[PDB]
RNA sequence: GACCGCAGCAGGACUCCGGGGUCAGCAGCCUCUAGCGCGGGAGCGAACGCGGCUCAGGGAAGUCGGCAAGCCGGCUCCGUAACCUCGGGAAAAGGAGUGGCUCUGACGGCGCCGGGUCAGAACUGGAACGGACGCGGGGAUCCCGACUGUUUACUAGAAAC
RNA sequence: GAGACCACCCGGCGCGGCGCUCCUGUACGGCGCAGAGCCCUGCGAUCGCCUGAGGGACGCGCCUGCAGAGCGCGG
């Protein structure tokens, strides 16, 4: 069961200081996509974290299409978040693609 | 009911929005916001700036 | 002053200059006080157009009306004030005319635009006012 | 020694204890005196304030500068949904204080009151009112006990509950309010009245009217922990004094030795209940009609909505009070609104002639959304 | 980076060698090389405090006192007073310009080849241009001490020495 | 909508879309018969058109997507 999905990073950093930023943005990722999975261990791909943090600490890009794999199961269920490059995140919502 | 205009945006002020600025040229000037007001203070050309009823008459979008 | 005034924001307080409308030969009134000004302590008093202020006519001045405290009017006033119409006015500059404490004014002209507020006060003001902006 | 100079203490002592509001929304407390005799009358209703508009008014104050002229003012629209009669309450006059005789409830009791006696309605065990609804729906419970009312009870009041469904708001339960039925010729016609209204709706038009005065009561919006400047309007002391300005410098003499309940100290500056008294009711529609926010001079449809939708508020379906000036508490609080206590006596006859239905959002240029789209042509 | 201060202490402690851009600069601000993430981390975004930022109208009315803040400032070209020990004052005071593009002259250089400054010009642009950075607010006096210097390490930098 | 922590008021949340509206001021790019000039067959700050465009949203309505109510703990 694989799902591709946005995280609006600059809601996200919303609130907290400019210099926590990308840090604040990757905990975020995490937690978001612990929601998206319904699992408890997250990792993410170098992929994502050269991404988030491509603007440097203080500004987030807006927006991240990731790919989270729910590779693992049988009392594991790990979730693998890849970065998907997009043109432009225009119509784009979550698809769940596929079943284990 | 009765409508004023912003002078330098030239778009329609509705009642009790708005402020007007009586010059030392005797001529009250009405102006919708505080950017139609900053823009006049700053002597910046009605024409030149795109969104005023002006640079779009001079373009002839609006007329 | 003629009737009830409203409430206006009164944009000078006590050592506000302001250029003086009439033709008097005063070019530049000092605020000394406001007349009808029962203050809070610490409050400098405060006046708005159409509140008689006791002015000093300062050096640049003719000598003549120079070093006596006087009356004068303010007519006009840089801070936005609401009407009860809900037309936000203010002028270019803050401006007074000075008056006997009886309602003549000292000069024969009042130069450029005067304040309906100061206006209705004072009809000596609204007559000689080219215009009431 | 002496303070040296005269001014006023800083702020209202009444006003304390100035602590978060203990009760659940504001409450009505007094209700309009009887005046036995009147026509028949219901006192105050529960709304949720919807925004700010500010409208043009023809006054008629005579001897005023603003008689025969035209006045922008700010009006408060609070919507309110009908309320629904759940129950009629009866308090005898004791000599220990309104004692109330019984509350007789109604036959049946509906989804969004009944959610209100469950913390959780969808894990909750859905018991209340089960034995209540056997012993009831013959009406013969109902009546008897009705009966009993009047003969012991003096002030009849009725239990009503908003229907949050109606509202933009997250509610989903109903607020109960006691409403005191007046003016009846006695409290037999009051209790009958009451019986009248059980199980069906009430609407805002019916309890108050355009141009008589109402007091809102509610809980004001929370600051959080303030300090003495912005909690009690003291003077921030001189940029020099160590430690900080923003502070009352003097808490007391050295005797009285404890510091007193007079002297301004830190603490909740907001959430307090309060009641604000005579508002001119300015109109009081439905947003049904599309032409209840157009008058003579419109020449436009216009309904109550404004362009964008009320910030921090909904669609406002349905009928709504809007009225003079501001009521206490943010966008969405329950505000309950009484037939006022004590009117202003002068106050200038309501006749509105331009009602802003421009966005509040942002700043609008458009009093209709049709207007914007013929503005901006393609 | 191990010395000395009770210590793996915002304190001291002598040198040597010193790239690029912008710049008058070894200044400030960014960078190559080289080094490298300091008695810890997470939340939350109350009061209040510390370090800043902005503020309508007024403009010292505040205060022992403009303390603090702010104004001012680079360069070019005008222009500049009383007084004076004739050296000064003086950056007195006070004006005007400044970006980018497209050029045009100068100047040594000739087998014409090599400079990057000084002028002048058009055309531009929300009415911008020392666009960050760096970087005097000024004037009128009065009292002392001529001056540059020195001083009470750890409360007095002064008119004292 | 409430808050130092708590408490409060609410509860199948939320997420990220799509409309509306608002903010800012006309996107990148393409094209040109714009452009002071230059010297070579190109360069050129800008300008005009596409374009009240593009970008943004914490406000409002909606769901075309994932979702969302403990077999927790007390009693």
């Amino acid at each position: 069961i694989v799902y591709e999905h946005t995280i609006r990073l600059n809601k996200a950093v919303r609130g907290k200081p400019s210099k926590k930023a990308a840090p604040i943005a990757i905990r975020a990722i995490r937690a978001q996509v612990e929601k998206l999975a319904k699992v408890e261990d997250v990792r993410l791909d170098p992929s994502v974290n050269v991404f988030v943090w491509s603007r440097g600490i203080r500004h987030v890009p807006r927006r991240i299409r990731l790919e989270v794999r729910l590779e693992g199961d049988d009392e594991h269920k790990f979730a693998y978040v890849i970065n998907k490059d997009v043109e432009n995140f225009k119509h784009l919502t979550t698809e769940k693609k596929g079943s284990e | 009911p009765r409508i004023e205009h912003c002078s330098f945006c030239s778009k329609p002020v509705y009642p009790g929005k708005g402020i007007c600025f009586v010059r030392n040229d005797s001529r009250v000037f009405r102006f919708c916001t505080s950017k139609c007001h900053r823009n006049f203070k700053m002597k910046r050309n009605p024409r030149k700036v795109r969104w005023t009823k002006t640079y779009r008459l001079l373009h002839n979008k609006d007329m | 002053g003629i009737g009830n005034k409203f409430r206006i924001s009164c944009g000078l307080p006590v050592g506000a200059v302001i250029n003086c409308a009439d033709n008097s030969g005063a070019k530049s009134l000092n605020m000394i006080a406001v007349k009808n000004w029962k203050g809070h302590l610490n409050r400098f008093p405060k006046a708005s157009v159409g509140d008689m202020v006791l002015i000093t006519v300062g050096r640049d001045g003719k000598p003549e009306l120079r070093r006596k405290v006087t009356p004068a009017v303010v007519v006009r006033q840089r801070k936005v004030w609401r009407r009860k119409d809900g037309v936000w006015i203010y002028f270019q500059d803050n401006a007074g005319v000075i008056i006997n404490p009886k309602g003549e004014l000292k000069g024969s002209s009042i130069t450029g635009p005067v304040a309906k507020e100061a206006a209705d006060r004072w009809p000596k003001i609204s007559t000689t006012a080219e215009c009431v902006h | 020694s002496h303070r040296k100079f005269s001014c006023c203490r800083k702020g209202n002592l009444g006003y304390l204890p100035r602590k978060r509001c203990t009760r659940g929304r504001g409450r009505c407390k007094t209700f309009p005196p009887d005046v036995q005799g009147a026509p028949i009358h219901l006192t105050a209703f529960l709304g949720y304030k919807a925004g700010c508009t500010h409208v043009m008014r023809f006054i008629d104050h005579r001897g005023s500068n603003l008689h025969n002229r035209q006045a922008i003012d700010q009006a408060t629209i609070i919507d309110a949904p009908p309320m629904i009669c759940t129950a009629i309450i009866g308090y005898a006059k004791t000599p220990k204080g309104l004692r109330a005789v019984t509350t007789v409830w109604a036959a049946h009791i509906a989804e969004p009151a009944m959610r209100r006696f469950y913390r959780n309605y969808f894990h909750a065990e859905k018991t209340a009112f089960s034995t209540y609804m056997k012993k009831a729906a013959d009406g013969t419970y109902i009546k008897e006990q009705l009966g009993r009312l009047k003969q012991h009870a003096d002030v009849i009041r009725i239990v009503a509950h908003t229907q949050p469904a109606l509202t933009p708001l997250k509610q989903k339960k109903a607020d109960i309010m006691e409403i005191q039925v007046n003016g009846g010729a006695n409290v037999a016609e009051k209790v009958d009245y009451a019986y009248a209204l059980m199980e069906k709706p009430i609407s805002i038009k019916d309890v108050f009217s355009v141009g008589a005065q109402i007091d809102t009561i509610s809980i004001t919006r929370g600051r959080g922990f303030e300090g003495v400047v912005t909690r009690w309007g003291v003077t921030r002391l001189p940029r020099k004094t160590r430690r900080g300005n923003r502070k009352v410098a003097c808490i007391g003499a050295w005797h009285p030795a404890n510091v007193q309940y007079t002297v301004a100290r830190a603490g909740q500056m907001g959430y307090f209940h309060r009641t604000d008294t005579n508002k001119q009711v300015f109109m009081i529609d439905t947003a049904e009609n599309p032409r209840c926010c157009t008058t003579e001079f419109d020449l436009t449809d216009k309904s109550i909505n404004p362009v964008g939708g009320f910030v921090n508020y909904g669609r406002v379906q349905g009928d709504f009070i809007m009225i003079k000036g501001t009521c206490p508490g943010p966008k969405r609080r329950p505000v309950v609104m009484r037939n006022a206590l004590l009117p202003h006596r002068n106050c200038p006859p309501v006749q509105l002639q331009w009602i802003s239905t421009a966005s509040k959002f942002g700043h609008g240029i458009f009093e209709t959304v049709e207007e914007r789209r013929q503005f901006y042509a393609k």
